[PDB]
RNA sequence: AAAUCUUUCUCAC
RNA sequence: GUGAGUAAAAUUUGG
């Protein structure tokens, strides 16, 4: 019973009728339709229900029984009331946006302002910063690029063979010949055999990141699809050797070696080492009963399988033969070799953008964009924009970033911009 | 004891929204995992089947779109389609009906959709999603005001143009600018240079409705003058340009400011609320008599509950 | 390949970067960050700037939007054992829910009204106290956000407590409002293309064009800059309240807790941060840590940069770069005329992750691409073959389908495989309407919604209350018994017409087919 | 063993 | 295949 909402009751029942012509809802702020000889225990008093209603600000509730029906009004010119009926009415009576008293405003000065406010000018605050100095020059030429591009080169190196991503091509075998290699290479390497599957047991860790190199490029990459294909199978299906139309892999889980009972079945956490093929002349080579196979294995914990899985290599192709430019010939360091280049090697470049899970050469690309749109760049901090190492760690990624740089490069000697 | 009590512990009332965000499921998540997912137990070859063979055989046949129109590539615009909500009467029979009311009273909320374009037709019509090249049209005159909503301060629903929120100009539209010591009128049709010699606006059509509303406002007296001209004008790219609607009403000419000395002109400016509370007769209420005053009450010749205000 | 594009091209057509790799030292190194910037060695944190201007919106009524604070994402609960603090993930809904029970409030809106009035910090508010609310509310747990192009590192967020959202919403939604009425660019209804020809129109009178990012923006917006805002547009005391948690704030790296006074901990605050510079000049079309400027002269320029120094928005000298022919914001390229810039631009592929929500995912970024003149439509028709070609053969294996209807799609055991024009002009068989960008959620998004429902942070016994008429409002306060009864009036009223489940609803397939 | 602090848990029915 | 517990149980991962 607050006289702040007299008026807001007030408006609530204009003329509302509920047997004849008899007011509906009796208002307990007047004298002339409030019903004597009883109590009060609502804002009003609706006849036809026998109910009471009661006008309250957004959670601001007031003391009234619970068996009356509670109409809270929303600052947001939105009302509520247990009853449709009721909701509706005061939803159409208050189309006038009446402010009630009461109302706690967003700059409401509470209590306490003044000791947290205290509390946070005795708290430690940031001191003044040194003005930047700032150069505005030429973006960076082929020089730079180059350089940068040898500079990975000198630093890194280069392997002997393109390891996995040579499993872009046949190698060669069928499917009986596929098959029979993968499980000796399997075998050999001492994988414990379990359920018809293959686990490989890990016991201690160097702790030390594996030495990365930069991957030549192979000829072509043909069967790309079904690398991808086949990566994104395996690894939900991992333990037996799973087929292609013209190649397999082998995907193993990685689990600790405990003791007589470590682990039987892989966890959504559980690293696998994807084995694939290829032909023969490397330091991988796997021969038995005849069949000669490079073995290539590649590690990835399940977000890196299923992101290199999930990509679709033919349409990311067509999509960036669309509005292209000629692709000059490349050699396999990335160079270009109009002589004795392929143009196929670019289509091993974008397999490689499918399996590097820290898809490096989006950045390289964001920053390409930005030096192609630019007239003036800032001095000696563009450039570093290109200096992404640091950034990331693996045979795969640096290898990426290599070739995203080269076809920088190239992009800048053949059509110059 | 009861899991109302378990969750919502120490309290015996909560909002509804609350209780419903707890039990959430129809929301989706682009994730790595999907493939993992589906390929668990089969569940996607189930819901499959299910989807064949009990809830394929109720999707209602809608028609395909034919209405198209020629249409030619132009600069980049947006394209703002507007959809109407369902109206409560609707909703409640819907909900009658026995669809699922989650979504039948999502909709209950107009919607707006931004969409970039960069095709267009003579006649400045909208284009289904993704169809714009080809020429697909939206065949829907919203009774599309913009007479209400150029005046307005805040339209109740903008039309991708200036007149009633940010864009471009549109066919009723007109813009004067100052452009130098001239005064370009542009209507999109007619482009008019204005110079004001001692009291006058001297130009080559004072007649021009722009002309007109020029004069008003720099308070002169129109003169005919051919000799006045300008040596360009950017009067077609600011057309096309899309500036942003300030929340101010017209000025007493008419026309509200849309960028330095420049304004926009539109020639075109120069009971009770009976409610469906629901579609049900409510026990122990009062028939609808011939005149309602101001209550609820249960109609017959629509199986409804009306209430009358006022 | 995509550096010999003609056009703009960013490279978007492959997937973000992803990986298994613990947040920790991503969290470490900003808060380091952080407390250099806080030492005045690296980045300006000091504001300086004047934001006068600013209208103040104290007196506005405190209105609360019960939908933001309720969430299936993740937030961060405190709970007291025995005199430590344990952190634990939960969803936000859950996390609101602990919250309103531990201070007994119907609503957040009653919490925030009882916050605001308590005569003293000791006063308990149900079974806590305002100081306890400040003490527990300035703990975050950190996660990676992964799947961001071009960040091969990927960078570190915050979950936060429900009384930090609670705060955080009521001053981003002012803030938001301060913004919309400084400058009409602002506007709550606004594309990123619209909003980028926007700003080609406000920059097309000068010559160049400064397209600026601001390097590590979150750790050099200090709560005395939030402060500083807050006051200016009228926040009273949620906003000293918010200012001393941030200032106080303590980040839960693996299982210790870490101070971290400067900073803002990764986008906690966006409108506040915008106009922290948009209040301080009128010469800066700014989003977040986005901005585009023009000029003429060096002299401007260097009034410019003063200013942005002023603003605490440290120029990336790395990405900031200045064009004379193209406008870049919000990603989007633009022309000094306004035109979309030639190339694939932001174009982004889909990858495989369903056979029909694949399909209905290409549908609609070809749509877009076609709509907005990327490339001409015949192209958009091969390359949905071609993508109807690649889910045939990723997905057309018995482990997804032992079905073979002529209707369905190849990918599903069928044989039709149908065209862009005539899925997008609904010449199709109505199994193919859940592929249409704007139909029905396929089959595999409603059954992976389905599954996660049931995930351990989301799982509940309780009685679901869905299927509920559209009158009755979703802030209504309902009991237990409350509950039953409407559900069993629903499922009696569905017996009665001879259903077990609901029609599911389509809003423009019932348009469609309205006479 | 490798893209190396990651490849990991407990209990009841 | 069901539930419960731990600064987490994969819709993980926030504005
Ligand atoms: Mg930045
Ligand atoms: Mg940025
Ligand atoms: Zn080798
Ligand atoms: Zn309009
Ligand atoms: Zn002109």
């Amino acid at each position: 019973m607050d006289s702040r909402f007299a008026q807001l009751t007030g408006v609530f029942c204009d003329d509302f009728t509920y047997s004849e012509g008899s007011r509906r809802f009796l208002s307990s702020y007047s004298t002339v339709e409030r019903r004597p000889g009883v109590p009060v225990e609502g804002d009003c008093y609706d006849c036809l229900k026998n109910k009471w209603i009661a006008f309250e600000l957004e959670g601001q509730p007031r003391k009234f029984p619970k068996a009356t029906v509670r109409c809270i009004l929303n600052n947001d010119a939105t009302y509520v009331c247990s009853e449709q009926e009721y909701q509706q009415i005061c939803k159409v009576q208050f189309k006038d946006y009446l402010e009630i008293d009461g109302v706690v405003k967003v700059g409401h000065k509470a209590s306490y302002d003044a000791e947290l406010r205290e509390r946070l000018l005795e708290l430690p605050h940031p001191k003044s910063g040194p003005k930047p100095r700032i150069e505005w020059v030429a973006p960076p030429r082929l020089a730079d690029i180059s350089k940068e591009t040898a500079e990975l080169k000198r630093q890194y190196g280069f392997f002997e063979c393109s390891k996995f991503l040579a499993c872009g091509e046949e190698c060669g075998l069928d499917q009986e010949a596929r098959e029979l290699i993968l499980n000796e290479y399997a075998r050999d390497r001492e994988f414990e055999f379990r359920n018809g599957g293959w686990i490989q047991r890990y016991t201690v860790a160097s702790h030390k990141p594996a030495t990365q190199k930069i991957l030549p490029l192979p000829a072509s990459a043909p069967l790309a699809r079904e690398l991808l294909m086949l990566i994104a199978r395996s690894t939900t299906q991992a333990g037996k050797v799973l087929h292609s139309d013209n190649t397999s892999i082998l995907a193993v889980p990685v689990m600790r070696d405990s003791g007589k009972h470590s682990k039987r079945r892989p966890t959504a956490s559980t690293h696998h080492l994807v084995v694939g093929l290829s032909k023969p002349g490397c330091e991988h080579d796997f021969e038995f009963d005849g069949y000669r196979a490079a073995v290539h294995v590649m590690h990835l914990d399940p977000k890196q399988s299923a992101n290199i899985g999930e990509q679709d290599f033919v349409s990311t192709r067509e999509i960036y033969k669309l509005d292209m430019l000629e692709l000059p010939p490349i050699s396999r360091k990335g160079d270009l070799d109009r002589a004795s280049g392929l143009e196929t090697r670019w289509d091993v470049i974008l397999l490689l953008e499918c399996l590097d899970s820290t898809r490096v050469s989006q950045a390289v690309a964001q920053h390409f964009n930005r030096h192609r749109l630019a007239l003036s760049v800032c001095k000696d901090e563009f450039r570093k924009g290109y200096q992404l190492a640091s950034e990331i760690r693996g045979t795969i990624p640096l290898s990426s970033l290599y070739y995203s740089l080269c076809a920088v490069r190239l992009r800048m000697t053949v059509h110059p911009f | 004891m009861s899991q109302f009590g378990k969750s919502f512990k120490g309290r015996t009332e909560v909002t509804i929204t609350e209780y419903r965000s707890h039990t959430v499921k129809d929301v989706h998540r682009s994730l790595l995992t999907a493939d993992k997912s589906l390929r668990k137990s089969f569940c996607f070859r189930n819901a499959l089947n299910q989807f064949l063979d009990k809830d394929l055989p109720l999707l209602p046949i809608r028609p395909k779109l034919e209405s198209r129109v020629a249409v030619k590539k132009s600069k980049l615009r947006s394209q703002l389609s507007f959809r109407p909500g369902l109206t409560q009467e609707e909703a409640i029979d819907l909900y009658n009906k026995g669809y699922d009311g989650d979504s039948v009273s999502g909709a209950l909320q107009d919607r707006v959709v931004n969409e970039p374009v960069a095709y267009s037709s003579a006649d400045n019509d909208k284009f289904h999603r993704g169809l714009a090249a080809l020429g697909y049209t939206l065949a829907d005159r919203a009774f599309d005001t913009c007479e209400s909503g150029f005046v307005r301060a805040i339209p109740t629903t903008p039309c991708g143009f200036i007149c009633c929120g940010p864009g471009s100009f549109k066919d009723s539209l007109g813009f004067v600018i100052k452009i130098g010591e001239f005064w370009h009128m542009y209507d999109g049709f007619q482009h008019f240079v204005a110079v004001e010699d001692a009291k006058f606006l001297a130009s080559k059509s004072p007649s021009f409705w722009l002309a007109k509303r020029l004069a008003k406002r720099l308070n002169l007296v129109p003169k005919e003058d051919p000799s006045v001209a300008a040596a360009e004008c950017p009067c077609k790219k600011v057309w096309e340009a899309s500036f942003a609607r300030a929340p101010t009403a017209l000025d007493p000419f008419g026309g509200r400011a849309f960028c330095d000395q420049g304004w926009v002109y539109h020639r075109d400016v120069g009971k009770a609320k009976v409610t469906v509370l629901s579609r049900s007769k409510w026990m122990g209420y009062e028939d609808l008599p011939q005149k309602p005053p101001n209550g609820t009450f249960y109609c017959r010749k629509r199986k409804a509950m009306l209430l009358i205000s006022c | 390949m995509w550096a010999f594009q003609e056009g703009v091209c960013k490279g978007n057509l492959l997937s973000g970067p992803t990986s298994m790799k613990a947040p920790d030292s991503a969290a470490r190194e900003s808060i380091d960050r952080a407390s250099e910037i806080m030492t005045g060695k690296s980045y300006n944190a000091v504001h300086t700037g004047d934001l006068s201007k600013l209208p103040n919106q104290g007196e506005s009524p405190l209105r609360i939007v019960d939908s933001d604070l309720y969430s299936e994402r993740s937030c961060c609960w405190v709970i007291e054992k025995e005199g430590r603090v344990v952190c634990k993930s939960t969803t936000l809904t859950r996390g609101m829910t602990s919250l309103l029970n531990t201070t007994k409030c119907s609503s957040p809106s009653e919490l925030i009204c009882k916050v605001l009035t308590v005569e003293s910090l000791s006063e308990k508010i149900g079974d806590t106290s305002v100081e306890e609310l400040l003490s527990h509310g300035r703990y975050f747990k950190c996660a990676l956000r992964d799947q961001e192009r071009g960040k091969p590192k990927s960078r570190a967020i915050f979950l936060s407590h429900p009384f930090f959202r609670l705060l955080s919403s009521v001053v981003e939604t002012h803030a938001r409002s301060v913004l919309s009425k400084v400058s009409a660019v602002y506007t709550a209804t606004a594309s990123a293309e619209q909003r980028a020809m926007m700003a080609a129109q406000v920059v097309e009178s000068r010559k160049h064009v400064l397209n600026g990012d601001c390097t590590k923006y979150n750790e050099a917006i200090d709560a005395d800059t939030l402060l500083k805002v807050w006051d200016a547009i009228g926040m009273g005391s949620i906003g000293v309240m918010l200012a001393y948690m941030v200032r106080r704030k303590c980040v839960l790296i693996k299982d210790t807790l870490v101070e971290c006074p400067g900073g803002m901990l990764m986008g906690m605050f966006n409108a506040t941060a915008t106009l922290a510079l948009q209040g301080t000049t009128d010469r800066f079309l700014s989003f977040s840590d986005d901005f585009i400027t023009s000029f003429n002269s060096p002299a401007e320029l260097r009034e410019i940069e003063d200013l942005l120094f002023a603003s605490c928005h440290n120029l990336s000298l790395k990405k900031s770069y200045i064009s004379v022919a193209s406008l870049e914001i919000n990603s989007c390229t633009l022309t000094r005329d306004g035109d979309l810039a030639t190339g694939l631009g932001c174009t982004a592929g889909v990858p495989f992750r369903g056979p029909l929500v694949t399909l209905k995912q290409t549908a609609a970024m070809l749509s877009g691409a076609v709509d907005s003149g990327v490339m001409p439509f015949h192209s958009a028709e091969r390359l949905f073959q071609i993508k109807q070609q690649e889910c045939a053969y990723r997905y057309n294996n018995p482990t997804y389908t032992t079905r073979n209807e002529d209707f369905l799609p190849t990918c599903l055991g069928g044989k039709t495989v149908i065209s862009f024009q005539s899925l997008l002009t609904w010449d199709c068989h109505p199994f193919w309407y859940q592929v249409h960008p704007d139909g029905p959620d396929t089959i595999d998004q409603k059954v992976l919604s389905v599954l996660a429902s049931k995930t351990r942070r989301r799982r509940t016994r309780l009685e679901a209350l869905s299927d509920l008429d559209p009158l009755v409002p979703h802030r209504l306060l309902v009991s237990e018994s409350d509950v039953s009864k409407i559900r069993a009036a629903r499922q009696a009223h569905l017996k009665s017409l001879g259903l077990e489940q609901p029609t599911n609803f389509n809003y423009a397939i019932y348009k469609a087919v309205q006479p």
